[PDB]
């Protein structure tokens, strides 16, 4: 796997736990990369998914707090509510 | 590079890419040579091979060569002997971190994970040094406080702490320099900011002179002039 | 003795003479006094422990000689800075605003407080 | 009106000075709300 | 300690202070240092040499160099070779200090050698007789008997801890072999506390036997205070017991006091007054930011007021009740300004 | 892996240990203010109790209960809920004032034919006269509480700074005063409608104290829970650490075998 990761121009990590969580396919989107990135993405789709990453990234941080299961910052709950969707 | 350095006499800027690929290659032909590969399958001659390459790259009296060598750290484990061995031999390390990349900051370097040999106080200049000690603390304060902000809550922290966090968020996004070569990776042009200009502009931020300028008005823009311009732009 | 108390503090909870503004007019208590309940009104209160007398501005409460001759005074917050003109200016404006604007109880309070302030 | 609400309003009115203790300022400023309920069912919550 | 924390910087500071003693006539006070630069790139050692030249230290210093390029046999024999140089001094009854930096790179060279001779590589793929190798070297560091003309070869090996793992096979072995360790803490380094020493994970077995009596008196207290300060470190997360809060203040001022900017040694006759002040809690009162200003000023203040005391303290090497009395007073006077 | 999955779960456990430790220290800080308020308040309350006792303290029913919006107040929320649950078997149709969100959830479960009033924004704020007064003002009009024989308030009496005991006490109606006859060993004519004033006054005077008693217990519980958490996390840290150490040895061995095999061939 180490060798191949170097060779390849993307990695598309899947996550089994998330498969069970019901993302089926379950792409482990944090470790899912396209090394050179986007240039073969639909222009419309570039516009729309622009902050999908940002929301998700915030969601990851927010989720950690959320699983501490305490009362949440209102800003974090904007993220949380969107993030779930 | 040696021919340039020596024979042409000129200074150079060597660039090598990716030297972990050099490690992998050397590991393979070591094995093939029958020289039983050492730790984590990496050749027993790794150190001395690194040494020959690295010593060959230097500032001689014939010339001066600034190598910038890319290194791939397998699975971000720098405790692995191959990156770690290279880690010693290089003058001016930088570590590029995914999180910061994901935050959108270009460059993706985690600046609390970057150490250059030149950082000595008088060497980089006392003002520069003092500023850099302050920057490091300001960002470090935001990171340390991040756990507190996260669970205990943002507002339960001190007003002083909160101002440091606010400055850090502004500074954090003042690290964001849109890149010329990311007019294809972001569309937004580069910024070439002079050394003196950077020292001054970062100093100002720390003094809190531009805490009336939004965090996002530092995001993906250059120097103080630009920061103000984007503050005005957002205002408009 | 006197017990003059606050929720967050206590003011006196062997106070010799207390002069109290009461829903019984004004009441004075010295040692054993007749066993009473009188509501302590929003008040400027003088409490003397010995002959020395200290003057207080209080946001009212309750006053009670117990049948064991313990003057339980309970009050819930308020000085002399409070008297200081700035309050009068603010209160004059606020009283006027309340005049134009439960409203009865509020307006009664703006005037009452203006009196209560003057008492200081 | 509640007698202690009358007293309360008086305490608030006296602050119309403000040159006094911190505990008072906190004791007279509350952003707290309250949530009406009925039998489960929720008549709307409103600031206290 | 951890890689490139200026491990060499910590070491180099010792060498620099040896200039003061070197100037001094007694040849036990003349420690003829040997720095063994192992696997260190020639540019780095050139800087080292240059710095040493700047501080005019090259005339008691000896630098045995096996650079990054220098071959694994040379690297292998490099500490042994170095030790022999030390033997002339030791045999001559003089004292000297040999700093093997870093035996971790010596290990790699032996690994390369063993593997090339196809001898099986020991635990953590570092040859099995690495224990034997290091031990053979490390017991040459010895203070000879007085019939063997009271001499020594003091040594201070430097071991590079890749992830900070003292659990790593070469660190564990070496720790067993040696008599004390000083373990620099990376967090402290990052927090700019230089020296970055992890006080708990630093021990010297010889320790206070080889301590100046004056400094022993005025820093027995320091050990206990710091012990409390460590516990009360976590108390920095606040309403605290008055005793705890006092400890926290006293401890923080002490931590700053033990900062010493890299590449600037200090004289022992000036170490002892400052620590005494801290012990007497004089420094506790002084504001943290003003500790720095206080220190240099206090030293000059002492130098002006009583360099008679300083020289007396220096030369006696002990702190008498009369000196400590005068010091408490002197500190009070300085504290007032 | 084993090595990595152990380590990541162990890291989670480490981070949790740290947060609960941090919270526990901060809790001690908060506890001091809570207790301080409670002393002065309790002194005031006893004076009021002197009136009711000496008067003869002879008094559906109302239930008021208090537990903050805030959680991680240990088991205050549910221990108070348990002592409520017993008295919701003593009156399953009691009119409930819930002071703060945490008690609200638990009581809402216990009988949802009760909940009429609840108070938000409680937990965050330390007990204050403004709040007590406002809660009192809405309570008389809305809940007609005095009409229902007996009022009872539940709070947590802060027994020790390591304990919390759920407690209740009875708030006295206008009736208590009325037919208690050693009320006559206090003197007022009709120049004050002392039931109609004092009831209103003691609604707050008792309630503010009850809240202060509660708040100290609440913070005490938060400290206790957060301390025990640090310990539990520590135990788990040790268990995964030993596993980590063994796993480390196994990796070394498996690699070693590969080398041995290679050398052998």
């Amino acid at each position: 796997p180490t060798n191949v990761i170097s060779i390849t121009d993307g990695q598309i990590f899947l996550e089994a736990e998330l498969f069970y969580k019901g993302i089926r396919p379950a792409i482990n989107v944090g470790l899912s990369v396209s090394r050179v990135g986007s240039a073969a993405q639909v222009k419309a789709l570039k516009q729309v998914a622009g902050s999908l990453k940002l929301f998700l990234a915030q969601y990851r941080e927010v989720a950690a707090f959320a699983q501490f299961g305490s009362d949440l910052d209102a800003s974090t709950k904007q993220t949380l509510v969107r993030g779930e969707r | 590079a040696e021919y340039f350095r020596d024979e042409e006499g000129q200074d150079v800027l060597l660039f090598i890419d990716n030297i972990f690929r050099f490690t992998q290659a050397g590991s393979e032909v070591s094995a093939l040579l029958g020289r039983i590969p050492s730790a984590v399958g990496y050749q027993p001659t790794l150190a001395t091979d690194m040494g020959l390459l690295q010593e060959r790259i230097t500032t001689t009296k014939k010339g001066s060569v600034t190598s910038v060598q890319a290194v791939y750290v397998p699975a971000d484990d720098l405790t692995d002997p191959a990156p770690a061995t290279t880690f010693a031999h290089l003058d001016a390390t930088t570590v590029l971190s995914r999180g910061i990349s994901e935050l959108g900051i270009y460059p993706a370097v985690d600046p609390l994970d970057s150490k250059s040999r030149l950082l000595d106080a008088a060497v980089v200049g006392q003002e520069h040094y003092d500023v850099a000690s302050k920057v490091q603390e300001t960002l470090q304060t935001y990171k340390s406080l991040q756990d507190i902000i996260a669970i205990l809550g943002m507002d339960e922290l001190s007003e002083q702490d909160k101002l440091t966090v606010e400055r850090a968020r502004k500074i954090q996004r003042f690290l964001s320099q849109p890149f010329a070569v990311a007019e294809v990776f972001t569309g937004i042009p580069g910024k070439l900011v002079r050394l003196k200009d950077t020292v001054a502009s970062f100093k100002a931020v720390l003094e809190g002179k531009y805490d009336n300028i939004p965090e996002h008005a530092f995001y993906m823009v250059g120097g103080i002039e630009d920061v103000v311009a984007k503050a005005e732009k957002l205002a408009a | 003795k006197l017990q003059f108390a606050l929720p967050h503090e206590t003011l006196y909870s062997e106070v010799t003479q207390v002069n109290l503004p009461a829903k019984s007019g004004r009441i004075g208590v010295l040692a054993n006094h007749v066993p009473t309940v009188e509501q302590l009104l929003p008040g400027v209160v003088e409490v003397m422990e010995g002959s020395n007398s200290k003057k207080f501005f209080i946001s009212g409460g309750f006053a009670t000689v117990q049948p064991d001759s313990q003057l339980c005074v309970t009050a819930i917050e308020a000085p002399l800075e409070s008297f200081s003109e700035n309050i009068k200016n603010l209160l004059a404006e606020a009283k006027k605003n309340v005049s134009s604007s439960r409203e009865a109880a509020e307006a009664a309070i703006q005037v009452e407080v203006l009196e209560n302030l003057q008492s200081v | 009106i509640s007698y202690a609400a009358y007293l309360n309003v008086a305490a608030q009115a006296i602050r119309s000075t403000e040159l006094q203790t911190a505990s008072v300022l906190n004791r007279s400023q509350t952003d707290a709300f309250y949530t009406q309920y009925k039998n489960a069912s929720e008549p709307t919550p409103i600031t206290k | 300690g951890d890689r490139q924390t200026g491990k060499t910087a910590v070491a180099l500071d010792t060498i620099l202070n040896q200039k003061r003693w070197n100037n001094g006539s007694d040849e036990s006070k003349k420690l003829y240092c040997v720095y063994v630069a192992v696997g260190q790139k020639r540019s780095t050692v050139a800087q080292l040499v240059q710095t040493l030249e700047q501080h005019d230290a090259m005339k008691y210093s000896i630098i045995v160099a096996a650079t990054a390029s220098e071959a694994a046999p040379l690297q292998y024999l490099a500490p042994f070779t170095a030790a022999s140089i030390g033997e002339w001094f030791r045999d001559n009854g003089k004292h000297a200090l040999i700093v093997y930096d870093d035996l971790s790179k010596q290990a790699v060279a032996y690994r390369q050698l063993s593997l090339l001779l196809r001898r099986p590589p020991g635990r953590e793929a570092y040859p099995g007789d690495v224990f034997y190798l290091h031990s053979r070297l490390l017991e040459r560091a010895a203070k000879l008997s007085e019939k063997e003309g009271s001499g020594s070869l003091t040594a201070l090996p430097v071991i590079e801890t890749q992830g900070g793992d003292v659990s790593a096979y070469i660190p564990t072995n070496v720790i067993s072999i040696t008599d004390g360790q000083i373990f620099l803490e990376a967090e402290l380094f990052y927090k700019g506390i230089r020296p970055a020493i992890n006080v708990g994970l630093s021990v010297s077995r010889v320790g206070s036997a080889a301590q100046v009596k004056a400094l022993k008196q005025v820093a027995g207290s320091l050990k206990l205070f710091l012990a409390q300060y460590r516990e009360v470190a976590a108390f920095a997360q606040s309403d605290l017991d008055a005793s705890t809060k006092q400890t926290l203040v006293r401890g923080e001022r002490l931590t700053q006091l033990l900062k010493q900017n890299q590449y600037s040694p200090l004289a022992t006759e000036e170490q002892v007054p400052l620590i005494y002040a801290g012990v007497n809690g004089h420094l506790d009162g002084i504001e943290l930011s003003r500790i720095g200003e206080f220190e240099s000023s206090f030293l000059s203040y002492l130098k002006s007021n009583h360099n008679e005391l300083l020289t007396e303290i220096r030369e006696k090497g002990e702190l008498s009740k009369e000196l400590l009395a005068s010091l408490k007073s002197a500190t009070e006077s300085f504290v007032a300004t | 892996a084993t090595l990595k999955e152990v380590e990541m779960r162990l890291k989670s456990i480490k981070n949790i240990e740290k947060i609960t430790k941090t919270m526990k220290i901060v809790a001690s800080t908060r506890l001091s203010k809570a207790e301080k308020a409670k002393i002065s308040a309790k002194k005031m309350d006893e004076a009021e109790q002197l009136f009711y006792k000496n008067a003869e303290t002879k008094n559906k029913e109302l239930i008021v209960a208090i537990t903050s919006d805030k959680g991680l107040c240990g088991s205050i929320h549910s221990q108070l809920a348990k002592a409520v649950r017993r008295h919701l078997n003593d009156q399953p149709n009691a009119d409930i004032v819930t002071i703060g969100d945490k008690i609200k959830m638990q009581l809402l479960r216990t009988h949802p034919n009760n909940i009429k009033l609840s108070i938000n924004g409680i937990g965050k704020d330390a007990p204050t006269f403004q709040e007590s007064a406002l809660i009192a003002d809405k309570l008389l009009s809305v809940m007609k509480a005095g009409t229902y024989p007996k009022i009872s308030i539940f709070y947590n009496d802060p027994v020790s700074s390591l304990s919390f005991e759920p407690s209740e006490k009875p708030i006295f109606n206008a009736k208590t005063i009325e037919q208690s006859p050693s009320f006559g060993k206090f003197e007022i004519d009709t120049d004050a409608n002392v039931p109609r004033d004092l009831f209103e006054y003691t609604l707050a005077n008792q309630m503010l104290t009850a809240m202060a008693q509660g708040y100290a217990a609440e913070i005490s519980a938060r400290r206790n829970a957060m301390d025990n958490a640090s310990k539990n996390a520590g135990d788990m840290i040790n268990r995964y650490s030993i596993l980590y150490n063994r796993t480390r040895q196994a990796v070394i061995t498996n690699e070693l075998v590969d080398i041995i095999t290679g050398a052998s061939s």
